């Protein structure tokens, strides 16, 4: 997994 | 059949399950293509809901067909489209401003454009959806960053909104996709991946037809009816990997193995098993049984009953009339495939509107030899033109409703397209008189790019300017797959009439392909760029050159030149041309 978006 | 929706109204009840999508329209899509939706009722953003009830997307079922309605404010709902005559397709070229569409996060590479990063979540293995974070995007750190997505639905596990964000989903299903598809059957192998979901098929075609519009399916293994162990006939095991491809190919017997197609979606059947499993008995939920004569009429009782998913026929084998099973399940598959109990098994044709309808099978009728008949070759049509007086000038092979597919250099000096005309279905030229209705082309679309035809760019479409009534003399053929660029063709076919000197009855002809640097070779003088394709060893300007691959008719190749009926025609390579005519199309 990738962190997503703010 | 109701395709339009229902401003503020809600379906009580039927709750099979929910999801989230972007859209009404996009759940509609969703609801007709599960194997039990019948109509849903989706929220929109609104004051009146909660953000966390938003993009919800309720499928549902009921026995009477329809659920009652209840007026409620910001509910957009909802009948599937399996009730409808009308084609259907899963692509969804909708960009989702604003939006983020949430799931399992992969690649998070860095982007030129919302395009090139649909363009990039097109054409990977595992791309179900896609954010992109435009330049406007406050964090410098994320801004342009393209973060690829996949969950087990193919739909986001949460849909938020998020400013500066564009959303959107893979386009395989538009056939955008330059991925290749892999069509190779391993037998007698298994493979060991992950193991994500699992269904009951009677054969590997079935088995991988699934494998097919299953989002989270990669590759599969089929465990044949042959197969040692009790529990495990038929069953179709659908499998994946981070990698996406099978890390091992176990030799272990009985047991055939392949991959997903979602590629090469169109230009092969998928939803559509038109195929009858004799001493074979679906097991499901019963919703009817009727009377039929034969088999056949099982399937249309089946096909014409929405409800129904598979039928089995128990034929009199007494009093003529068999029982008619009508069948369905929780997935689109029977629970249990038994063998030995003199039923006739298969599927609802209800489902083949989803598939391509250049993929419907072809008639047996007859193989000639040498001169063509009835219903041969429904594609390809007669060019005629008008001045100076009326003759046959190309060949054209139907692609679409209202879309013909011909040369360029066909088009030398006509001025109008009001000086054209389409014939469908013709066999004698004979058969052409004044009565003879004809289709007139609305319009000439030449390639830019297009000056001469050995030159190469050599490609056109006529919009007609009315559409086709699809019949056994008048249906498409299948564009290539650019999926499919490494298939070997090897049952390639030019028609036409002569075109210099024209033939009455309509020539048909095998001819083998011709390698590009095989051709080459035989042509000093120009160029034969990949852009181009070869054949030879008795067709028009601008007529097909069809290859049949897996029982679907392709059109691999447009007439471009050639010498002299001996060295090799040229064609157009119509593969390569694929986003063209997609693009000038929609
Ligand atoms: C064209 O029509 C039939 C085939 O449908 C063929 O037998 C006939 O000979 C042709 N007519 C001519 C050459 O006058
Ligand atoms: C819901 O309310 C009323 C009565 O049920 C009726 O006029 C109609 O069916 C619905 N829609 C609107 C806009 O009033
Ligand atoms: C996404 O990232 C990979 C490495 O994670 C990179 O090599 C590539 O440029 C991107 N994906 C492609 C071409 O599929």
């Amino acid at each position: 997994e990738f962190p997503d978006f703010p | 059949c109701v395709t339009q929706l229902l401003k503020d109204t809600c379906f009580e009840g039927g709750d099979i399950t929910t999801v989230f999508t972007p859209s009404a329209k996009y759940c509609q899509v969703v609801c007709t293509y599960h194997p039990r939706c019948l109509l849903f009722t989706f929220t929109a953003e609104s004051p009146s809901e909660d953000p966390t009830r938003w993009f919800t997307c309720v499928l549902k079922d009921s026995v009477t067909e329809t659920l009652p309605r209840v007026n409620r404010t910001a509910a957009i709902s909802g009948y599937s489209f399996k009730q409808c005559s009308h084609q259907i397709s899963a692509c969804n070229k909708d960009i989702y401003v604003d939006l983020d569409m949430k799931g399992i996060n992969y690649n998070s590479s860095v982007a030129k454009s919302a395009q090139e990063c649909q363009e990039r979540c097109t054409d990977d293995v595992h791309c179900h959806f896609f954010t992109y974070a435009t330049r406007q995007f406050p964090s410098l750190e994320h801004r342009n960053i393209c973060l690829l997505k996949h969950t087990q639905t193919g739909t986001p596990t949460r849909i938020t909104k998020l400013d500066k964000v564009v959303s959107g989903f893979s386009l395989k299903s538009c056939a955008l996709s330059n991925l290749a598809c892999i069509r190779d059957i391993f037998p007698n192998t298994v493979f060991a991946d992950s193991n994500i979901d699992s269904v009951m098929a009677p054969d590997a075609f079935v088995c991988g037809r699934i494998c097919t519009h299953h989002p989270g399916c990669l590759f599969f293994t089929f465990f044949s009816q042959e197969w040692p162990k009790e529990s495990q006939r038929n069953l179709c095991l659908l499998k994946t990997s981070e990698s996406g491809l099978p890390s091992t190919r176990i030799k272990k017997s009985k047991a055939l193995s392949g991959f997903s197609l979602q590629s090469c979606r169109h230009s092969i059947p998928v939803f559509c098993h038109s195929s009858f499993y004799h001493d074979t008995d679906f097991l499901g939920e019963e919703l009817d049984i009727v009377a039929a004569k034969s088999h056949e009429a099982c399937q249309k009782l089946c096909t014409n009953a929405v409800r129904c998913q598979f039928f089995t026929y128990t034929p009199a084998q007494n009093e003529g009339k068999g029982k008619c099973y009508l069948k369905l399940s929780s997935n689109g598959s029977p629970t249990k495939i038994l063998h030995g109990r003199g039923g006739i098994s298969g599927y609802t044709l209800r489902l083949c509107k989803m598939d391509n309808e250049c993929t419907t099978k072809i008639k047996p009728r007859i193989v000639g030899g040498t001169a063509s008949v009835r219903g041969e070759w429904p594609w390809q049509v007669t060019l005629h033109t008008t001045s100076p007086t009326q003759r046959h000038l190309c060949g054209g092979s139907i692609i679409g409703n209202q879309w013909i597919l011909t040369a360029a250099h066909c088009f030398y000096g006509v001025e109008s397209p009001k000086i054209l005309r389409v014939y469908s279905g013709i066999l004698n030229q004979s058969e052409i008189k004044e009565d003879t209705s004809f289709f007139g082309v609305q319009e000439i679309i030449i390639h830019d790019q297009y000056k001469m035809a050995e030159s190469g760019y050599d490609i056109a479409l006529l919009k007609l300017e009315t559409t086709v009534n699809y019949t056994d003399s008048q249906r498409p053929i299948c564009l290539p797959s650019k999926g499919d660029r490494n298939v070997i063709y090897t049952d390639c076919w030019v028609t036409g009439w002569g075109y210099d000197k024209i033939q009455n009855t309509l020539q048909k002809a095998k001819i083998p392909l011709v390698t590009n640097e095989e051709c080459q070779k035989r042509y000093r003088g120009h160029k034969i760029t990949h852009k181009m394709i070869c054949a030879g060893y008795k067709g028009d300007s601008g007529g097909p050159l069809s290859c049949k691959h897996n029982e679907v008719w392709h059109l691999v190749g447009i007439t471009s030149w050639g010498e002299g009926c001996e060295r090799p025609g040229v064609y157009t390579n119509v593969v390569e041309y694929v986003d063209w005519i997609l693009e000038k199309t929609q």
